C-alpha cells in the first residue's frame, strides 16, 4: 500500500465527488464551493478489520488524509487557513464515512 | 529486540481505580510513540489510548474519554494508564505497544512490539 | 511609530457578512500579536478577537465565537476579521490594536497603537 | 503592578485558601488534596475596568496565573502533568471568580 509518516499499509480510495455542504450562511457556502478544488477527493484509510468500530476507522481516515494532503500540498507554497482546515475536516469525514460503509459490505 | 511488559492489573470493584504500567527494555524509549489496546473475552484487541514520543499529544477511544489518562516518564522507560470510574465492561486484557510511524493512530496496524498483556477484572463479587 | 488603519466597515443586513482589514505601516508587523476591539454606542471598547505574531494561536470573545474569524498576512502587513452571521448588536466601531507583551489577553490594557476605527452597521 | 510576559500593570491578589474540589471519584479527590500545594494560591489579574464582563476577566486571570506559575516553578525544576494542568485550571478559576467579585465591590 501507500506509506504515510513512515507507516505502510494505508489504502487510497478511488476519486470521489466532493459533496456540496451548506454551512448556514452564504459567505461560507460560496467560499467552500470556490475553494473545494484544493481539498482532497480521495481518502487514505486502513482495512476495516484493523478497527473495532466505525468512529475509529473514520477518525484515522480523516486525520491521516488531511495530514498527508497538507504535506504534499504545503510543499507548493500552499498555506491552508484555519478555516480551510475546518472545511476539509467536514468534507473528508463525509467521504471517509462513505468509504467505510463501502469497505464494510465486503466484511 | 526491545521488550514491553505490562503490569498493575488485577481485580477492582466498579467505580474503583487502577494504574497500569508498561516497562520497556532497551535504549530508544523516548524516540517512539506508545499506545494501549485491550481485548475483552470473545473479542479482538481494540484501541484504548496513545501518546506521542515526547508526550505532547494524546488520543483516546470514545468509551474511555474523561475516565482514563495516558502518560509516560521517558526517564524511567515507562508508560502509564490511569483508569478511574471503572466499569464492568472495562474487564479485558490490556496490552501496551510501540507506535509504528510518526502519527499516533487507532488501527491495530499502527503498533507493534506487543507486550504479553495484563488482566483487569472489574466486578464486585 | 507604527500606525494602524482599519477599513471595510459599512451597512449590512442581519445575517450578512463583512471582512474588516487592519493595515500597518512600518516593517515590524509580523513580530507582534494583534487584536480587534469594538465599541457600541454608549459603551466602551470590548475585546473581540486576537492572534499571535505567527498566527498559530487565536482567541475570541464568547459572543463572536463561531461567527467571526481572525487571520493575518504577515507579507502584506495586514490583519483581517471575517464576520459572518452578523447581528444588530454587532453594530459598533471596530478597532485594531497591537499586543503588548508575548501573551494575547482580553484586557483593554493588553494592546496599544489603537487605530482610528471603522464603523459597522447591521440593520435592514 | 507586576510584569508577566513583558507586560506590566498586572495585579497580584493576596494569598487565598485553596478550595477543596470533589471530582467524582476517590482517586482524583485524593490526588488533588496531595498535590494542591504545588498549585497557585494567589492569582494574577488586571483591574476590572479593563474588561466588559466577568468571563473575560476570569479567562485572563486563569491564563496568566497558570502561565506565570509554570515559568516560576520550572525554574525550580517542577513539571506539571496533564492532570496537574486540569486541576490547576479548576482551582485557579474558582479563585479568579472570588477575586473578581472582590474587586467588583469597589466599582459600585
Ligand atoms: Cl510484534
Ligand atoms: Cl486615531
Ligand atoms: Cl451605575
Ligand atoms: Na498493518
Amino acid at each position: 500500500g501507500a506509506v504515510v509518516g513512515g507507516l505502510g499499509g494505508y489504502m487510497l480510495g478511488s476519486a470521489m465527488s466532493r459533496p456540496m455542504i451548506h454551512f448556514g450562511n452564504d459567505w461560507e457556502d460560496r467560499y467552500y464551493r470556490e475553494n473545494m478544488y484544493r481539498y482532497p477527493n480521495q481518502v487514505y484509510y486502513r482495512p476495516v478489520d484493523q478497527y473495532s468500530n466505525q468512529n475509529n476507522f473514520v477518525h484515522d481516515c480523516v486525520n491521516i488524509t488531511i495530514k498527508q494532503h497538507t504535506v504534499t500540498t504545503t510543499t507548493k507554497g500552499e498555506n491552508f487557513t484555519e478555516t480551510d482546515v475546518k472545511m476539509m475536516e467536514r468534507v473528508v469525514e463525509q467521504m471517509c464515512v462513505t468509504q467505510y460503509q463501502k469497505e464494510s459490505q465486503a466484511y | 529486540q526491545v521488550q514491553l511488559q505490562e503490569s498493575g492489573g488485577g481485580l477492582v470493584q466498579p467505580g474503583g481505580s487502577l494504574r497500569l504500567s508498561c516497562a520497556a527494555s532497551g535504549r530508544t524509549f523516548s524516540s517512539y510513540n506508545m499506545g494501549w489496546f485491550r481485548q475483552a473475552p470473545g473479542k479482538g484487541r481494540e484501541f484504548v489510548a496513545s501518546i506521542t514520543s515526547s508526550g505532547d499529544k494524546s488520543d483516546y477511544t470514545d468509551s474511555v474519554k474523561g475516565r482514563f489518562t495516558i502518560s509516560r516518564d521517558n526517564a524511567k522507560n515507562t508508560m502509564y494508564l490511569q483508569m478511574n470510574n471503572l466499569k464492568p465492561e472495562d474487564t479485558a486484557t490490556y496490552y501496551c505497544a510501540r507506535g509504528l510511524g510518526i502519527y499516533i493512530i487507532r488501527a491495530r496496524g499502527g503498533y507493534d512490539h506487543w507486550g504479553q498483556g495484563t488482566q483487569v477484572t472489574v466486578s464486585s463479587h
